């Protein structure tokens, strides 16, 4: 009767196939519509399937139904950084003509654009009462993970601004009351790492 | 159309003025159920059905939603055309085999109901002791059915129905 | 279309809160969720048409009104900081394969009116080092201090506003992750070329938009009202 | 468990009036010929209706030719409503019918009376499929006897009267003889003068 997703969050670099799964645990179950829900809005149907069919295709979004496991998958291939957002799996079962629909719990799905030439870098912005370091163009194989302290703050995943066009990226900030050679000696950091 | 049994499911009735809803299902001309609207609760026939199927009051709900709505729109279509009333027609008989002391239940089968809004009552004083009354039932003419039941210790009754296809209230005597 | 009103409220507990909603689309059917983490969307009250609602799955605490086709209203009469959350409104026609939702309301429900705090903002210039080191420049917005995280974020440049090279935190962080009561915190970024920012005329703005209290509201410290309100820090291109 | 399905109600965009709406499922053999066939009423008047045998809604008075055209183009409406046949249907047959309708079985309660006339009360069984006969002395008797229609008591059970006419010389056996689906050898009641 519930329904249940994992990941319960997913981060992929443009150009990967980001794969959410759902399953549901009452069979009688037969409609199966996705629902997308983009930062500081309200979702909106992006793909549906019913259970007489087992892949639902339009565009880059694909449903995979599988009846037998109770099981479904939303495929996105090429996967913008648009595409960044919180992904609900819901589930009706449409003869009990109720109107409620089962609603998943949403996997937050944060698409990294690709970075050209990486770069990582640690760079210092001029203060004006704390000061903040900036970590930036890291490639694939970083993981900022939190600060080991308190009074430390680092954030590391900004949805970049929908209409942005000419400077995508994705860097991490870090600020205190400290220096920038240490702020991030509590994460993966590559070696190559540029610290002027 | 000939056939071996006869389901009738999901019949929604609705009348305006009243906002008077009914929502039933139907088996070989028997009540399965109804869809209490107020309690908004699926009541069966036989409890006992109750306990081997089951059914979701709120495509009840919907459904009667859906039938209001038509009502208005339908209303509006016609011109305002209203419904036309008819005379029903009452019978009384016992349940078991009438026996001087024991235990009994009567029927009072009333039909050609036409609009669904009948007061049905029963010594030559009024009774409220054992009254279960059922839902309207379909006929192939779409006029209703109801039956009446008073539980009686007989011992040595008029059914009085109240509509308005009746000139003056009807009564069968027992 | 499906509008919510208001979209940001601040309220005490005890109080008397109605959201309330209203649909453009000639549905039947309009739903009342609400959106808190760990537990997705659950449904509060719907109805099929004016004059019912039913009972959602969590219907403690909240009551419902349908008095037309079109409007469809939540009321809490008791709020409680458990009732602090995002609700939104939906609509669909009978039978319907899709649900049509409302933009949002943040709803917070306070003990007290002390904790309501606005931001304080304050922007940082890029480095030279980024600059010479990759002829890129970027800029960090940051607002700190305010409660409740009912805050929009928006850079501009040069008199308007601005959305390439913009990347906004998706939701506040907490200040003082122990306490019950923390204030948050955003934070901002936006990169530009190194030869625009090294242009002094090109002036560089953060603005951040803090929803509070209201003119009808009252306030009983002498600090100033936390109105609902713009907060901007801005710098200026330099050599 | 196992739940009942009704259709959906297709919508349309004192003095009193009424609307109705029905599902007529039709079974034959079981599931070996299903016929489906939902009607919509408006006064009394059937004025819309679907029939599985013509596949697609037609209007049976003038004031439903809007709703019928209709409900024919949008195929979300109109195969859903052809694809009842097995989601109602089909599905409340194979269903819940078989764990409540078609497996309710009630005995009747045979008891014969000297109102001469004699009569056989048969009651309270389901389902409707009962023979009734009359003996005197073992020997079937179809003259002068007469029964009710059968009765439908409304609350899932039957009731079913023989009357014969007769006459007693001491030492006679009547007996009433009724055969039922519920019963495992028929039920014989006698009766001596």
């Amino acid at each position: 009767q519930q329904v249940r997703q994992s990941p319960q969050s997913l981060t992929v670099w443009e150009g990967e196939t980001a794969i959410l799964n759902c399953s549901y645990e009452n069979s009688a179950f037969d409609y199966f519509p996705w629902y997308q829900q983009f930062p500081g809005e309200g979702p909106a149907l992006l793909i549906a399937i019913r259970s007489v069919s087992d892949k639902k295709e339009d565009g880059r979004f694909t449903i995979f139904f599988n009846k037998r496991e109770k099981k479904l998958s939303l495929h996105i291939t090429d996967s913008q950084p648009g595409d960044s957002a919180t992904y609900f799996c819901a589930a009706s079962e449409t003869g009990a003509n109720t109107g409620k629909l089962t609603f998943g719990h949403g996997t937050i799905l944060r698409v990294h654009p690709n970075i050209q030439n990486p770069d990582p870098a640690v760079y210092q912005l001029r203060d004006s009462d704390k000061s903040v370091c900036l970590f930036t163009d890291f490639d694939s194989q970083t993981n900022v993970s939190q600060s080991k302290d308190s009074d430390v703050y680092i954030t590391d995943k900004c949805v970049l601004d929908m209409r942005s066009m000419d400077f995508k990226s994705n860097s991490a900030v870090a600020w205190s009351n400290f220096a920038c050679a240490n702020a991030f000696n509590n994460s993966i950091i590559p070696e190559d790492t540029f610290f002027p | 159309i000939e056939a071996d049994h006869v389901g009738t499911y999901g019949i929604s009735v609705y009348q305006s003025p009243g906002d008077i809803g009914q929502y039933t299902f139907e088996f070989d001309g028997d009540e399965l159920f109804y869809v209490d609207l107020d309690k908004k609760e699926t009541v069966w026939m036989l409890p006992e059905f109750g306990q081997l199927a089951s059914f979701d009051p709120q495509g009840g709900l919907q459904n009667i939603a859906v039938v209001k709505h038509n009502l208005g729109v339908l209303t509006k279509r016609s011109n305002s055309t209203p419904a036309t009333n008819e005379a029903p027609q009452a019978t009384v008989f016992p349940k078991s085999p009438v026996l001087l002391g024991q235990p009994n239940t009567l029927i009072c089968f009333v039909d050609n109901i036409f609009p669904p809004v009948i007061n049905i009552t029963w010594n030559s004083k009024s009774v409220a002791d054992g009254v279960y009354e059922t839902s309207f039932f379909v006929n192939r003419d779409y006029s209703f059915h109801k039956l009446s039941y008073l539980t009686f210790i007989p011992s040595d009754y008029d059914c009085k129905v109240e509509h308005w296809g009746l000139e003056e209230p009807v009564l069968k005597h027992w | 279309a499906v509008t919510q009103s208001p979209r940001n409220k601040v309220a005490v507990t005890g109080g008397k809160v109605t959201l309330s909603c209203n649909q453009t689309n000639n549905h039947n059917n309009m739903y009342w969720y609400r959106q808190d983490t760990g537990h997705g969307l659950r449904l509060i009250h719907y109805s099929y048409g004016a004059g019912s609602t039913e009972k959602g799955d969590i219907p403690d605490g909240y009551k419902a009104s349908r008095p037309s086709q079109e409007n469809f209203s939540l009321i809490l009469e008791l709020a409680t900081p458990s009732q602090t959350s995002v609700y939104f409104c939906a609509s669909g026609d009978f039978w319907g394969d899709t649900l049509y939702f409302g933009a949002g309301t943040r709803l917070s429900v306070l003990e007290d009116l002390k904790n309501v705090f606005p931001p304080e903002v304050a922007v940082f210039e890029p480095s030279e080092a980024e600059i010479s080191h990759t002829q890129k420049a970027t800029l960090v917005c940051l607002a700190t201090g305010f409660y409740p995280d009912h805050v929009e974020l928006s850079w501009w440049v040069n008199g308007k506003e601005v959305h390439s090279g913009v990347c906004t935190d998706p939701q506040p962080l907490k200040e003082q992750p122990a306490l019950n009561d923390s204030r948050y915190a955003l934070s901002s970024r936006l990169r530009v070329s190194a030869t625009f920012w090294q242009n002094p005329r090109n002036h560089f703005r953060c603005q951040v938009q803090f929803y509070g209290l209201s003119e009808n509201d009252e306030w009983t410290q002498d600090r100033a009202k936390p109105v609902t309100q713009i907060v901007s820090a801005e710098a200026w291109g330099r050599a | 468990r196992v739940s009942y399905y009704g259709p959906k109600t297709s919508p349309v965009q004192e003095r009193h009036f009424v609307y109705q709406f029905m599902g007529e499922c039709y079974f034959t053999n079981g599931t070996q010929r299903i016929r489906y066939v939902t009607r919509y009423i408006y006064n009394r008047e059937e004025y819309v209706r679907y029939d599985s045998d013509v596949g697609e809604h037609r209007a049976v008075t003038e004031l439903g030719r809007p709703d019928a055209e209709y409900w024919n183009s949008q195929p979300e409406i109109l195969e859903r409503t052809r694809a009842e046949l097995d989601t109602v249907c089909r599905h409340n047959y194979e269903g819940p019918e078989t764990h409540t309708s078609l497996r309710r079985l009630e005995q009747p309660n045979v008891v014969i009376s000297l109102s001469n006339t004699l009569v056989c009360s048969v009651t309270d069984f389901y389902p409707a499929k009962i023979k009734v006969r009359w003996f005197r002395n073992g020997q079937e008797e179809t003259v002068g006897v007469s029964s009710t229609q059968l009765i439908r008591n409304g609350d899932w059970t039957f009731q079913v009267l023989v009357m014969l006419e007769m006459t007693p010389r001491r030492g006679e056996v009547y007996t009433c003889h009724v055969e039922h689906p519920s019963l495992k050898s028929p039920i014989t009641v006698e009766w001596r003068a």
